[PDB]
C-alpha cells in the first residue's frame, strides 16, 4: 500500500525518497573593465634674434 | 423557531472546499483540448497514474 495518490495532479515528489529530474542549465557571465589617463604638455620660448640698441642692456 | 432563524451558534459554521476534476461521458460537448492544454495534461496524468503512459 502506497497511500492516497492523486489522479489529475502532476507527478511531483512529496515524501522522502521520491525522485525528481533536474535540468542543469547554468550560464553565468560577469565582466568589468575600467581605465584612466592624464596628459600635460608645455613649451615656452623667447628669442631676441636681433636686439635693438636701446634694449641691449635688458 | 425564531432563535435558530435569527442567530447562529459560535463555532458552528460551514467552510468552503474547492477542487479540480475531469467530466467524462459527454456527447461530443467537451473541451477542444487544443486551446485548453490542462485538460489533456491532466488526462495524461490520470492515465499515467492508472498505468498507461502516453
Amino acid at each position: 500500500n502506497y497511500g492516497y495518490q492523486p489522479l489529475f495532479e502532476d507527478r511531483r515528489p512529496r515524501n522522502i525518497g521520491d525522485t525528481l529530474t533536474i535540468v542543469l542549465q547554468e550560464n553565468v557571465s560577469a565582466s568589468k573593465s575600467s581605465s584612466a589617463n592624464a596628459s600635460r604638455d608645455g613649451k615656452t620660448s623667447f628669442g631676441f634674434d636681433t636686439v635693438p640698441r636701446y634694449l641691449q642692456g635688458l | 423557531e425564531r432563535i435558530r432563524d435569527l442567530t447562529s451558534v459560535q463555532g458552528v459554521r460551514e467552510n468552503s472546499l474547492i477542487g479540480y476534476g475531469l467530466v467524462v461521458g459527454l456527447d461530443g460537448t467537451g473541451d477542444q483540448t487544443t486551446q485548453t492544454p490542462f485538460t489533456t495534461q491532466t488526462l495524461n496524468n490520470m492515465l499515467s497514474q492508472l498505468g498507461i503512459t502516453v
